RNA sequence: GUGAACCGGAUUGCCGUCAGGAAAUUAGGUGCGCUUAGCAGUAUUCCCCACGCUGUGGG
C-alpha cells in the first residue's frame, strides 16, 4: 500500500517483497526492512545474493551503486530466459 | 524431517531433460546460467513457502547435483559412513586403507561450497564397488548442519563401527 | 610499518576463518580484515599522551 | 565496597607459563581439560613491570612479608577443550631431532579490589586509593607474561571488559562449565562473550556494570538488552567511568 | 505552446522471452501512469536524480495531457506508437532511465503551434468515448429468477443504436450533434474500430487498527474501470478560430484522464 | 582474615639436499502431442461533483 504498488527501481506494479536486512524474523517485523518490487527485479537481486556471504544486510533497490549492475542483470535475465521452463513445473 | 522427504521426492520425479540439465551445470554457481536457476526455483521455491525448514538454497542446489551425477536409489539405512566401513575391509591394510581413509578424511577442512568434488569421488568409488543404494535424507539432513561438531563426531562413529564388523 | 613504544600483535584479525566469495580474492579479504582490526585498535587503546603513526 | 572486573583476552600460539616437564599449565574444568595460565604468573607480570610505576604505593596493592594486601588475582582459564601441540626442532651447523610445544586458548580473567582495605592501607589517603586503583587497571590490561615471546611473539590486545560494584566476591567462571563450540557463523570470541552475557542475563531474574569493547566490536548481548549500565569505547573512558562512580575523580 | 511527443514500443519477436513493454500496454491505469510521471517537481529532479525513491502522486506537478495509442506499422519489424500532447515540457529522460526495454526507438520531442483560418479543409482521426448517462432500473442476484429492487441507478452507459441503423450512421450523427457547439462541420465520417478498454486500479482500504496507534494497516483492493471506445477517421472545417483553438488542448468527449480525446489534424 | 598470609620454571635450536602412475576399450538397438475456440451490431460502465428530471467536468 505504501508504495503505492510501483516497483522500486523500474516503476512497474510491484508483488513481491524483498528484506533489506534480516535483523528481526517471523515474530517481529517493522516494515521498513521490506521494499516493493516486481518480478525481474526480485530475480535479478535474488541471484546476485547467491555466493555473497553478507548474510544479515542485503542489497538495497534505493542505493544507486547497485542500479548498473541490477540493469545489466536484467537485460542478463531478459536476453536468455524462457518462459516456458517457468510455467509447466518440471 | 519434513520438507526434505518432499525434496527428495520431487528430485526422484524429474526425468531424463532435468538431470542432463543439473549434470552439465557440475562445478558452477547457479547464478551464471538462467534455466537452472528456473528448474531449481520451480523444483524448491514452494517448498521453502510451505515449509520453514526447507534446504538451503546452497546445500540444495549442491544435492541436487550430486543426485544428477550418480541418481543412487534412496533407501533408509544405506547412508555414507556405513557403506564407507563396509567397504574398507577388502583393501589391503598395508597400501590402500590409508589412501582411502585420508580422502575421507579430507572432509573435516572443507567447506559446502567446496565439498563437490571430494563427494564426486566417494560416490565414484561406490558405483566401482556396484553399490546401488544410499540414504539421501540422512546425507542432506548432516550436510545442512555441517558446521557443527556431534554431526562430524557421529559421522566417522557410524563408520568406525561398520569398519569393525 | 609501525612505531610504537609497547609490542601490539595484530594477529587475532584472523579468529574468524576467511571464507572465499565470489566478488573478491583472499588477499583483498585478509587486508581488508587487517584493516578493520587495525582500525578498531587505533580507535581503542589509544592515549594521547603518547601518539603513534605508521 | 568491592570493584570487580571480568576480563575476556584471546592469545596467539605461543606457551607463557609451563611447569618442570615444560607442559603448558593446565587446570580441569566442565568434564575436560582447560588450558591455564597461573594468578602467580599475572602477579609478577603486571607487578615489577615498567608501565606500572607510574604510604607507598605497590605495597598497599599487592603485599610483601601482615601486609593485608588488598587486590585479589584468580586463575584464568580457557573457555574450550585445550588442544596442546609439539613442534620438531633442529639444530644447524653451518659449515637429531628435539621436540618443543605449545598451546592457544582464549583465557578469561577475573580481577576483584577492596576498596576499605586499601583507604585503610593509605592512611586516609583517598586520591592516591583511586589513583593506585586506576593504575592497575591500565597495567592489567597492558600486560603479558614474558614467557617464549622471543620465539612466539605473543603480543595481543584484549576484546572486552564488564566491571561491576557487587556486594559479596563472585565470579562467572560457571558460564564455561559447557565448551565452546565453533560455529560457521560466528567465532569463539564472539561465542565466549554470548556465553558471558547468558549469565548475567540470568541471577538477577533469578547491581550495575560498566562495560567497554573497543571501537564498540563485539556488543554485549545479542538483543536490546540493559545486561550492561553503559557501553564505552575507550580504556581510558572506562577509567574514568569507574573512578566517576567511586566518586567525584578526575583523571 | 503544444508539445507533441512519440513514444516506440516493439511489441513483437520471440513469444518466449520476458517483454516488460509488451506487459505494460494491457492496463490502462498503468499507461496513463507511466506517461504521469513524465512531469518532476522542481524540487523532486534535485532530490532523486536517478529515480530510485518510493513514488507519491503529490511531489509531481499536474496538467491534463491527452493521449493515443496506435498500432500496425509495418517495414518488416511491428511497432506500437504513443502520442502524448500537453501543455509543459515533457521530461523523457526521467520516466524511463531505468525502463529502456520497454521501447525500440529513443523518444522525440517537438513545437506545435499551429495556425488555421476558418473554412478550411482538415483531416483528423479521434477515438470518442460512446458514453451516454441513463436513469436504469436495479436487477439483483439473477439467481435463475429476477428480483426487481425500486431504486432507479443514474449510471454511465454506452450509446446504443436501434435495430435498423448503421453504427457508422448513428455515431456520426452523435459527433454532428456536438460539431456546432466546437465550431467545426462535417462532410464524412466512417467508423474504424470500435472495442472496450479494461483497466484495475490500486485503493485503499482499512483492515485494522494498530496496536502502536496512529493509523490503520490497511489492504490493496482493486476495482475494475470499464470504458466504450470508438476510433474514427474523417475530414472537417473549420467554423470558428479561437473556438477551434478552444477545441485542441481541451478535450471532445470525456474520459480525458485515461486517453480518450486527442484530434490529430494534418491539413488536406 | 583459613597448614593460612608474602610467591613468574626462565634463558638456546633450518627437517636442507633423491623420484612420469603407465600401458588398451562404440553406450548402440524402437516411439504422431492428437481430436477446439469472433476482441464485437448494442440494451447496466467501478466511483465522485454540479445543474435539470439527459448534457458538461474529475478519477
Ligand atoms: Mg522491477
Amino acid at each position: 500500500v505504501m508504495d503505492h504498488a510501483a516497483c522500486m527501481v523500474c516503476k512497474a506494479p510491484a508483488t513481491t517483497v524483498q528484506h533489506v536486512n534480516y535483523r528481526r524474523a517471523g515474530g517481529k517485523e517493522i516494515p521498513e526492512d521490506l521494499r516493493a518490487l516486481c518480478r525481474l527485479c526480485h530475480d535479478a537481486c535474488t541471484m546476485l545474493e547467491y555466493g555473497s556471504g553478507m548474510t544479515t544486510n542485503r542489497i538495497d533497490p534505493c542505493d544507486p551503486i547497485w542500479r548498473e549492475r541490477i540493469l545489466a542483470k536484467r537485460k542478463e535475465i531478459v536476453e536468455f530466459r524462457s518462459r516456458g521452463q517457468r510455467f509447466r513445473k518440471m | 524431517n519434513r520438507g526434505t522427504v518432499d525434496f527428495i521426492a520431487s528430485l526422484e520425479n524429474l526425468k531424463e531433460g532435468d538431470l542432463g540439465i543439473l549434470r552439465k551445470l557440475r562445478g558452477a554457481r547457479l547464478d551464471e546460467k538462467l534455466p537452472g536457476f528456473d528448474l531449481f526455483s520451480a523444483l524448491w521455491w514452494p517448498l521453502r513457502q510451505k515449509n520453514q525448514r526447507a534446504p538451503k538454497r546452497e546445500v540444495a542446489w549442491l544435492i541436487a547435483k550430486l543426485f544428477a551425477e550418480f541418481r543412487f536409489e534412496q533407501r533408509e539405512g544405506a547412508t555414507l559412513p556405513i557403506l564407507m566401513g563396509g567397504i574398507c575391509r577388502k583393501l589391503e591394510p598395508k597400501k590402500e586403507l590409508p589412501r582411502v581413509l585420508a580422502r575421507f578424511d579430507q572432509l573435516a577442512s572443507l567447506d559446502i561450497m567446496q565439498m563437490e568434488e571430494p563427494l564426486s569421488v566417494i560416490m565414484g568409488i561406490l558405483r566401482k564397488h556396484q553399490q546401488v543404494c544410499l540414504d539421501w535424507v540422512g546425507l542432506t539432513d548432516v550436510l545442512s548442519f555441517w558446521e557443527q561438531e556431534p554431526v562430524k563426531r557421529e559421522w566417522s562413529d557410524s563408520f568406525i563401527k561398520a569398519y569393525k564388523i | 610499518v609501525e612505531f610504537k613504544n609497547s609490542p601490539i600483535s595484530y594477529a587475532n584479525a584472523f579468529v574468524r576463518p576467511v571464507s572465499v566469495v565470489k566478488e573478491s580474492d583472499l588477499v583483498e579479504q585478509s587486508i581488508g580484515q587487517l584493516s578493520n582490526y587495525v582500525n578498531d585498535i587505533r580507535l581503542g587503546y589509544y592515549d594521547e599522551q603518547s601518539p603513534v603513526i605508521g | 565496597m568491592l570493584i570487580e572486573i571480568h576480563m575476556i583476552q584471546n592469545h596467539s600460539p605461543a606457551n607463557l607459563n609451563r611447569d618442570d616437564l615444560g607442559a603448558p599449565k593446565t587446570c580441569y574444568f566442565g568434564g575436560v581439560l582447560r588450558s591455564r595460565i597461573s594468578s602467580q604468573c599475572i602477579k609478577r607480570s603486571i607487578r615489577t613491570s615498567n608501565d606500572f610505576k607510574a604510604l607507598a604505593p605497590d605495597i598497599a596493592l599487592c603485599g610483601r612479608m601482615t601486609v593485608e594486601a588488598a587486590l585479589q588475582v584468580a586463575h584464568a582459564i580457557s573457555t574450550h577443550i585445550a588442544r596442546p601441540e609439539i613442534d620438531y626442532f633442529v639444530a644447524a651447523d653451518d659449515v637429531h631431532i628435539g621436540e618443543s610445544m605449545f598451546a592457544s586458548a582464549c583465557f578469561y580473567k577475573y580481577f576483584s579490589i577492596d576498596w576499605e582495605q586499601l583507604v585503610k592501607n593509605l592512611k586516609g589517603d583517598t586520591n592516591l586509593a583511586a589513583h593506585t586503583v586506576g593504575a592497575f587497571l591500565l597495567a592489567a590490561a597492558k600486560t603479558n607474561p614474558s614467557g617464549k615471546q622471543n620465539s612466539f611473539a605473543a603480543h595481543n590486545y584484549p576484546d572486552g571488559i564488564l566491571v561491576e560494584f557487587k556486594n559479596s566476591p563472585i565470579s562467572y567462571a560457571n558460564a564455561f562449565v559447557r565448551p565452546v563450540s565453533v560455529v560457521k557463523e560466528s567465532d569463539l570470541v564472539e561465542q565466549s562473550i554470548g556465553q558471558l552475557s547468558n549469565y548475567v542475563n540470568d541471577i538477577r531474574l533469578g547491581v550495575i556494570g560498566f562495560w567497554f569493547s573497543p571501537n564498540n566490536r563485539y556488543p554485549l548481548g545479542y538483543k536490546h538488552s540493559k545486561l550492561a549500565s553503559r557501553n564505552i569505547g575507550n580504556l581510558n573512558e572506562l577509567v574514568g567511568a569507574v573512578l566517576d562512580y567511586i566518586g567525584g575523580f578526575k583523571w | 505552446m503544444i508539445y507533441l511527443s512519440r513514444l516506440l514500443i516493439d511489441t513483437g519477436g520471440n513469444p518466449d522471452r520476458p517483454r516488460p513493454g509488451r506487459k505494460w500496454l494491457d492496463n490502462i491505469y498503468n499507461v496513463h501512469r507511466r506517461l504521469s510521471m513524465a512531469f518532476p517537481s522542481g524540487l523532486r529532479r534535485e532530490q532523486d536524480p536517478h529515480f530510485l525513491k518510493p513514488f507519491s502522486p503529490n511531489d509531481f506537478q499536474k496538467t491534463p495531457f491527452l493521449f493515443r495509442v496506435d498500432n500496425n506499422i509495418d517495414g518488416n519489424d511491428k511497432r506500437a506508437i504513443i502520442i502524448v500532447q500537453s501543455v509543459l515540457e515533457p521530461d523523457w529522460d526521467y520516466c524511463f532511465q531505468n525502463a529502456l526495454d520497454f521501447l525500440a526507438a529513443p523518444p522525440e520531442t517537438k513545437e506545435y503551434n499551429p495556425e488555421f483560418k476558418a473554412g478550411q479543409l482538415l483531416r483528423f482521426r479521434l477515438r470518442v468515448n460512446a458514453s451516454v448517462r441513463r436513469h436504469i432500473p436495479e436487477m439483483v442476484q439473477q439467481d435463475g429468477q429476477t428480483i426487481e429492487t425500486g431504486k432507479i441507478l443514474h449510471k454511465r452507459v454506452s450509446l446504443t443504436w436501434d435495430a435498423s441503423s448503421t453504427p457508422d450512421q448513428a455515431l456520426a450523427d452523435w459527433l454532428a450533434a456536438k460539431s456546432p457547439k466546437l465550431g467545426f462541420t462535417l462532410q464524412r465520417c466512417e467508423l474504424l474500430q470500435l472495442g472496450w478498454v479494461y483497466g484495475s486500479k490500486p485503493e485503499p482500504k482499512n483492515v485494522k487498527v494498530k496496536e502502536q496507534g496512529q493509523g490503520y494497516w490497511r489492504e490493496h483492493k482493486y476495482n475494475p474501470l470499464r470504458f466504450r471506445a470508438a476510433l474514427l477517421e474523417g475530414v472537417l472545417e473549420v467554423d470558428d478560430p479561437k473556438l477551434f483553438l478552444k477545441t485542441l488542448s481541451s478535450g471532445i468527449g470525456k474520459a480525458k484522464s485515461f486517453g480518450f480525446g486527442l484530434l490529430s489534424v494534418l491539413p488536406i
